């Protein structure tokens, strides 16, 4: 859609990484809220972040969110095994529905 | 809570299908249902959602004249918690409506981000075939 | 009801009014007392001004 | 303006944003004309919403809140009562659910309250110089 | 110092300067040894007492205003409930006309009370950084 | 912690940080199942509990101290009440004794209080441009 992520991101085990979300000033991003999903293929996602910033109950705060004024970013702190998946964000406001983004494949080597 | 969607169904392009949407474990007139789709050659798909409290509707322009979204009474269990049921009813399928659609429960009663999808069902597989 | 017989082959009814409260509840069924408990404590981010 | 109890369903702020409905129309006066059981039964409930609201009173005022309503204390959340971050609580759960789930704790809660009110007080008799 | 209730008569300032008076002599305390028609006719009294009195301290706590006497308030004076000037109110009206001339909107003046009162609690709420 | 009227062989000061146990432990609440001469008593003593308790928060709150517990004054000590300095009253006398040496001039002391109160308020109602 016109919401672009980075297609794909690797990182080691117990470092950091960061996935991009980003689009034209319709979508993204001052004023349009920016929430972050880990959505394993052939599955049901989970809500990771929601509010830009705010995480989804029972979420450990190695993940975190940071919406700028040209794109939204989420953080991954301390990889570990399961982090490596598929994540996706997604540009909301109020009363439009979800708008989903490329997605981002998290790859943990080591 | 748990949402328990319908099993499966195959259809074929031109039809239409039914998919249920069953829920315990949480008041389902408090919580918005949402219908959200996935296919594999355009990804996941927001479709509406729907208010089991008042039966306001918000359905995305690309699906306003082909699905239907009803929910039922809720069933109540104890006085926190009932059971609940909402349908989804897509008509003119085709061959790139093939995929995985899915409800979901709503994240906060009132704030910013009431009706987000946040406890979502196992999901129905709907093929569109002949 | 009467005393049961042979299982689901015929059931037979009887009236009875063997006590006064059947009465009471058949007017309130409708009803429940409670008592209200006006005392909430509940987390924010708010300190009192310090001494 | 939805009445007395009117926002027991609501979430835990719509319902905090008119505590005042519910906590003012918690106390009435029927007057009599009972110059009886029926009488024992009017004077025995007369005494108890009173001593009810006395009681209350007195916690409120033992906790540095003899104003009644809305007071702040500090003493700090500690985690181990409830787990939920201030979204969940304020716009996901009811008060009647909220004092099902703290039930576990709420004494204790009060006796902090009550022993911060006291140090401060003790602060404030040593504020002088 | 002239007792309970000697400044009826007075100016309504002349009176407020010894409500006091009037405020503390509300609430009596009359032993007993009834240990019958007169026992029932004492405990009935007792009870209304201190209800009134109750009543009075609920109205004064939901207005901001639990440590009694004298307070003031956020609600400006709508003039359509007396036109008189403040010489005129002070030092020409006793409290009870007073009173007889704003009977009409008492409760309005209550409702504007309680409700400024609650938003200055939501404002203190939100008052911390 | 010592319990309900612990300290009250300890110096006053000892007692003093701990006057919230006994002030707590003064109102009650002691159900009932009387639904006869042992009710009329249960009734009896219940209003007498409150009705003390609500005697000394009339005096609390005319006293600018509705608040309770501890509270400071602007009357002065006269030392005709009492010649003995701080260290003695607060580490060589407990409360009973105190009581005792001042019940002389307790009701002196409450007028003062009132007095000085009042003036305190009238001064308020001047403090606005
Ligand atoms: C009992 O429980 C129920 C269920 O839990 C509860 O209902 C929830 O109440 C909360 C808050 O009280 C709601 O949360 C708020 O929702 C507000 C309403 O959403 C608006 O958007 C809908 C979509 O509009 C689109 O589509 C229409 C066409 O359909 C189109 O015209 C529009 O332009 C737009 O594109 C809209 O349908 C909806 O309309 C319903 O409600 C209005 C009245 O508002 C009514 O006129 C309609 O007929 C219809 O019934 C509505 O317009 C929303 O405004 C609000 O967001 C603002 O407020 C919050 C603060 O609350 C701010 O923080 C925020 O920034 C916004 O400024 C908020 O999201 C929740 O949606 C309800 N439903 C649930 C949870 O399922 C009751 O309140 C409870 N009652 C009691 C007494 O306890
Ligand atoms: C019950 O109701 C009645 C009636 O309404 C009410 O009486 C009124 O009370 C108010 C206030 O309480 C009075 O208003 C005050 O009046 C004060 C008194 O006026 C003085 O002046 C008189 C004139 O003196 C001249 O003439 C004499 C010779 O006659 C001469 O020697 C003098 O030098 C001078 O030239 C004087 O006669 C009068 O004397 C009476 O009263 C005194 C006590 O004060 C007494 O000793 C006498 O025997 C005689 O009875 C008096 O001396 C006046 O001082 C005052 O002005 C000051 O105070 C106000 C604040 O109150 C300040 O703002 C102001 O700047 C001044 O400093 C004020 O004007 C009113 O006059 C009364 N009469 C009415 C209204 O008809 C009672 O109080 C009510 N009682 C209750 C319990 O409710
Ligand atoms: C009921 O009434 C009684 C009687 O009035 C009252 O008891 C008095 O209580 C007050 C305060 O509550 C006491 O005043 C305090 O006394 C404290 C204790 O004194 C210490 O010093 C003794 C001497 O120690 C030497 O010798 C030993 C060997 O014997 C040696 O090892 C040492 O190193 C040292 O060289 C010591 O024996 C004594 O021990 C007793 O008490 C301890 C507990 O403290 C216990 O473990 C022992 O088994 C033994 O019973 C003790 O160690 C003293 O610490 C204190 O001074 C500090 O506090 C004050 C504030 O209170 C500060 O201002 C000050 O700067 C110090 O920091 C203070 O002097 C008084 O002595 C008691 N006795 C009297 C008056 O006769 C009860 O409390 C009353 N109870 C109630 C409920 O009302
Ligand atoms: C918020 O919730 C998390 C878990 O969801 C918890 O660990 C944390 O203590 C809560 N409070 C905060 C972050 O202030
Ligand atoms: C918080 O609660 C736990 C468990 O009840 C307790 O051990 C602890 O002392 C309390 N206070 C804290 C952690 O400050
Ligand atoms: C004052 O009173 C009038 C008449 O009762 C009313 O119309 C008005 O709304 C009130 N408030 C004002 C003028 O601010
Ligand atoms: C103190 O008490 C004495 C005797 O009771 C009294 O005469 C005096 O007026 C009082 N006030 C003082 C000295 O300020």
């Amino acid at each position: 859609s016109v919401l672009t992520q980075s297609a794909s991101v690797s990182g080691s085990l117990g470092q950091s990484v960061t996935i991009s979300c980003t689009g034209p000033n319709s979508v993204c991003c001052s004023h349009k809220s920016i929430s972050w999903y880990q959505w394993p293929p052939g599955r049901a996602p989970t809500l990771i972040i929601y509010e830009d910033n705010e995480r989804a109950p029972g979420i450990s705060p190695r993940f975190s969110g940071y919406k700028s004024y040209w794109s939204a970013y989420l953080t991954i702190s301390d990889l570990r095994p399961e982090d490596e998946t598929t994540y996706y964000c997604c540009s909301y406001t109020h009363n439009s529905g979800c708008v989903f983004g490329t997605g981002t494949k998290v790859s943990v080597l080591g | 809570g748990q949402l328990v969607q319908s099993g499966a169904e195959l259809k074929k392009p031109g039809a239409s299908v039914k998919i249920s949407c069953k829920t315990s474990g949480y008041r389902f007139n408090f919580y918005h249902i949402n219908w959200i789709r996935q296919t594999a050659g355009r990804g996941p798909e927001w479709m509406g959602w729907i208010s089991p409290y008042s039966g306001d509707k918000n359905l995305a322009p690309a699906f306003q004249d082909r699905v239907i979204m009803t929910t039922d009474t809720e069933v109540p269990v104890t006085s926190f918690t009932s059971t609940g049921a909402a349908y989804m009813e897509i008509r003119n399928l085709k061959f790139d409506d093939t995929g995985t659609y899915f409800c979901a429960k709503g994240l906060l009663r009132d704030g910013s981000s009431t009706w987000l999808p946040y406890l979502w069902g196992q999901g129905t597989l709907l093929t569109v075939s002949s | 009801r009467d005393g049961g017989s042979t299982n689901s082959t015929t059931e037979t009814f009887r009236p009875g009014g063997g006590d006064m409260r059947d009465n009471w509840r058949s007017e309130l069924y409708k009803y429940k007392v409670v008592k209200i408990e006006p005392l909430g404590v509940a987390p924010t981010r708010c300190k009192r001004r310090v001494v | 303006f939805l009445g007395f109890l009117g926002a027991a369903g609501s979430t835990m702020g719509a319902a905090s944003m008119t505590l005042t409905v519910q906590a003012r129309n918690l106390l009435s006066g029927i007057v009599q004309q009972q110059s009886t059981v029926w009488g024992i039964k009017q004077l025995q409930a007369r005494v108890l919403a009173v001593e009810r609201y006395l009681r209350d009173q007195q916690l409120l005022g033992i906790w540095g809140c003899s104003g009644k309503l809305i007071c702040c204390t500090n003493v700090p959340w500690n985690s181990s009562w409830s787990n939920r971050n201030l979204s969940e609580i304020w716009d996901n759960m009811t008060w009647l659910q909220w004092d099902k789930e703290i039930s576990n704790y709420t004494q204790i809660i009060y006796g902090l309250l009550e022993e911060s009110q006291n140090q401060q007080e003790k602060n404030e008799q040593d504020l002088l110089a």
